């Protein structure tokens, strides 16, 4: 049986411990040994406790355990030691957790040397050959050890996160097993005439066929088949799938003469396709770009001017104009690499004309800015 | 805030179908993402297709009760009526046993041999009836109904010797569905049928048509009159869109047949065309019956009527033509065992009939859904 | 209680052949009533393989319902939920914290 208290006794231990580091080192060093050994005695009596404590919810004493009434020793048991261990570890911890995450090795360090002042008073008769700088790392190490248990690591979950999940784990798995038992006790209504004239049925069938059909009705069918079919591709009630237009598929001949992959299959390297694109792509946008230059006038473009234009001209200037407003420096881009600013006056009947259609709109004009 | 049948519901329902039952303590995303729609799937079940869909702590089941029982519906890796038979006396035996409880490979045995209700008498020493028990068995593991401890069946096919231990698990109380009285009164699987339906009177019809589109690959004209195909005439606009919105097939209506196709199906599914070999010859046929429409005008049930022995010879102008790039396994066979095999996976497609009485073949209208050649270089490459 | 398939079936004593030796009309009322009071009901019910009477079965849903009510009491009931709530708010105060 545990003591409720185990978490308190350690908690008052470290909040003595912080009470002193908060007046930085101005008192003796016994007061600094006593406290260490309170933290430490309280801290060794846990460490036992979870011990014995996780070997308890692991035991396989449990385990074979399950299997009869003693699991309901086992269940008060560790119901007991939930209530008395567990309850003040989670009523106690966050504190806890929290001054070991105030107290790292520096705000210690002083402490430790005033503890090693102390220990040298002590007149150890023992094989006291390990330097003073051996019982600071001893020390040191203690410490790290301890607030490992508690707040735990950038790389491990803490003693605490891992002693708090595997009970909740054990929790649900006793809770589930009592859920088994209810229905180990309920269930009992036995089928066995059932199956017995189902055997029956199944050995009078004469082949493989009717028993698989008998198997369907009786224990319903395992699952479904369908055909694989990219589009809705008919409509017609009234015509015969004969007389319809099939699907064709591609058979691939299943000997290696053709082809035939289980391991990573090769690619084409299409470099020369890749060639011809960008070149062609690029030739457009230059062609393009000169059809915009071939009109070009001191830098700009006034429509009132144009005489007769290409309508691809005629379309790329609607798009500039409709853009333009958006923007409300009328600023616009092109993926020609020109900067335009769009002005507009609209108070004109000018004709912008090309072979088909002539357009009536509001005269612009079209700047081009120094992309250098 | 009201459930609605979207994303979730339409990927449960198809789980639901392609499996036999989900189990929690395996497929939690699968029994998660069911259980959330239940409700809807529920509902949608019951409106539509009636079966009764089992939820329950450790599993979901959908008590698939088919219109017309199919071969490829069994449990397909039995091969034998007497794997049934001790797959049956397995079970009333794992009844004997409480959960978790454990027993030897011997004692299995043994009490299958005593229940085995054959007048022959079920003996280990042979070879297949050891092979037999092996594959039940390896049925029984596969719905988890019995956990292994370690050991090895495989080895009791070349070793009676050999001993397992197994344990009996929570699932086997739940596997086989109720029936309606004590069921011992009745006399022939047939009836349980009429039982089945007995609880759906209401709007038969419908809960008919939907069950043989969703089960069956398709649904074949019994007559001119067929009432199934009947009612599916007259509402296809309606059912097209209603399986549409609530799964990913699509309908298809012809003279003669009605199916669901699937775009694009997922890993667990079953479809055809797939990888076996047989898939192939049957592509090949169907495009051969394409090709002489007046030597094999099909009749005005959508049927083609031929005999064992006609049929071989097509098959024969098959292996001629096509042949050279079938796989080896039928490039060796002689042509009636090539007419067998490639009947056999014809009939678990509902694709054809064997006459019970004339020994005729009848290939359904389905047949000609699809047909499948070669490409056309390595054709040229087969002239060379 | 259907789960249990209850069923009842008359039990009845053969008329002994004595009654033959006919005795007049005093004697014939209470042939008569025997013949009536002779008929008596049963009741089964099958309970985990066995077809047992109605007071074996209350006996054991006595034991099991003694029994099983005192697997989980209450208190233990709030305990456990209140241990995995603890580290559920932990987590929650880290993430509100985070």
């Amino acid at each position: 049986s545990l003591e409720r208290s185990q978490f308190d006794r350690l908690f008052q231990a470290i909040t003595s411990l912080q009470n002193e580091l908060e007046n930085d080192l101005n008192k003796s060093a016994e007061e600094y040994m006593r406290i260490w050994e309170d933290v430490f005695r309280y801290f060794q009596t846990i460490r036992t406790s979870t011990a014995d404590y996780i070997a308890y919810i692991n035991s396989e004493q449990t385990d074979q355990r399950m299997q009869t009434e003693a699991f309901l020793v086992y269940k008060n048991q560790f119901t007991t030691y939930l209530r008395d261990f567990i309850v003040s570890l989670q009523k106690t911890s966050l504190q806890i957790q929290h001054s070991l995450s105030e107290l790292t090795l520096e705000r210690l360090q002083h402490f430790f040397q005033k503890l090693i002042e102390h220990r040298g008073a002590i007149p150890r008769l023992e094989d006291v050959s390990s330097s003073t700088n051996d019982w600071l790392t001893e020390y040191e190490e203690y410490w790290f050890s301890l607030r490992q248990w508690f707040l735990g690591s950038a790389v491990q979950q803490s003693e605490l996160d891992i002693l708090q999940w595997q009970t909740n784990e054990m929790i649900r798995r006793m809770t589930r097993y009592v859920q088994r038992i209810g229905e180990r006790q309920q269930h009992f209504r036995s089928r066995k005439k059932d199956y017995l004239q189902l055997s029956k049925w199944f050995v009078e069938c004469r082949d493989s066929e009717e028993a698989h059909k008998l198997s369907a009705v009786v224990f319903g069918s395992m699952t479904i088949q369908h055909l694989q079919l990219e589009e809705a591709t008919t409509e017609n009630l009234h015509v015969d799938t004969w007389d319809e237009a099939p699907t064709e598929l591609t058979i691939k001949p299943r000997t290696v003469r053709y082809r035939e992959k289980t391991k990573p299959g090769s690619f084409n390297s299409n470099e020369q396709k890749k060639k011809e694109q960008r070149e062609l792509y690029l030739k457009e946008r230059e062609q393009e770009k000169k059809l915009i230059e071939k009109y070009m006038t001191q830098g700009k473009i006034t429509l009132s001017a144009l005489s007769t234009v290409e309508p691809f001209i005629r379309k790329v200037l609607l798009s500039w104009i409709g853009k333009s407003m958006a923007a409300k420096n009328r600023m616009v881009k092109t993926d020609y690499g020109l900067h335009v600013k769009v002005m507009l006056d609209y108070e004109k009947t000018i004709t912008l004309q090309a072979e088909d259609g002539n357009l009536l709109m509001p005269d612009a004009t079209f700047l081009f800015e120094e992309t250098r | 805030q009201t459930q609605l049948f979207d994303e979730k519901a339409i990927q449960g329902m198809d789980i639901l179908f392609h499996h036999y039952w989900i189990l929690r303590a395996e497929q939690p995303e699968w029994y998660q993402l069911i259980r959330e729609r239940e409700k809807v799937l529920r509902r949608y079940l019951d409106e539509k297709f009636g079966l009764r869909l089992i939820v329950h702590q450790h599993f979901i089941k959908l008590e698939k009760i088919p219109v017309e029982p199919e071969g490829w519906m069994g449990i397909q890796d039995f091969q034998e009526p007497m794997d049934y038979a001790i797959f049956c006396c397995a079970l009333a035996f794992l009844e004997g046993k409480a959960v978790d409880e454990q027993f030897l490979l011997s004692e299995l045995c043994q009490e299958i041999q005593a229940d085995y209700p054959g007048d022959f008498p079920l003996d280990w020493t042979l070879y297949t009836h050891r092979k037999s028990l092996i594959r039940a068995v390896k049925v029984l593991m596969e719905f988890q109904l019995i956990r292994t401890i370690d050991g090895d069946i495989g080895r009791f096919d070349q070793n009676e010797e050999q001993e397992v231990l197994y344990e009996a698990s929570t699932y086997s109380r739940y596997f086989m569905r109720t029936y309606p009285d004590d069921f011992s009164s009745y006399q022939h699987w047939s009836e349980l049928l009429k039982e089945d339906w007995k609880l759906n009177q209401e709007d038969e019809r419908r809960k008919r048509v939907y069950r043989k589109l969703f089960f069956s690959p398709g649904l074949h004209r019994l007559d001119q009159q067929d009432p199934d195909f009947l009612y599916i005439r007259n509402y296809r606009n309606r059912l097209a869109e209603d399986i549409e919105k609530h799964s990913e097939y699509k309908l298809h209506v012809y003279k003669n047949t009605a199916f669901l196709s699937i775009a694009e199906p997922r890993q667990y599914q079953q479809v055809f065309p797939n990888s076996k070999a047989s898939t192939d010859i049957i592509l090949q046929l169907s495009k051969y019956i394409h090709g002489e429409p007046e030597r094999f005008k099909a009749n005005e049930n959508g049927e083609i009527l031929m005999t064992e022995g006609e049929f071989e010879q097509v098959v024969d102008d098959l292996r001629q033509q096509f042949g050279t790039g079938w796989a080896k396994y039928f490039r060796d066979m002689s042509t009636k065992g090539i007419r067998t095999e490639l009947l056999r996976a014809m009939k678990d497609w509902m694709m054809a009939e064997v006459d019970s009485e004339t020994s005729l073949i009848r290939i359904k209208s389905l047949t000609g859904v699809m047909t499948g050649e070669y490409p056309s270089d390595f054709q040229t490459g087969g002239t060379e | 209680l259907t789960e249990y398939r209850m069923f009842e079936y008359p039990e009845e004593t053969e008329r002994p052949e004595w009654f033959s030796k006919e005795w007049g009309e005093y004697y014939e009322p209470f042939m008569n009533e025997w013949n009536q009071l002779q008929s008596r009901r049963l009741i089964l019910m099958e309970y985990k393989g066995q077809r047992v009477s109605p007071y074996f079965v209350f006996t054991s849903l006595e034991k099991e319902l003694e029994d099983q009510k005192g697997w989980l009491d209450e208190q233990d009931r709030q305990l456990y939920e209140d241990i995995i709530v603890n580290t559920v708010g932990v987590i929650l105060r880290n993430r509100i914290k985070r």
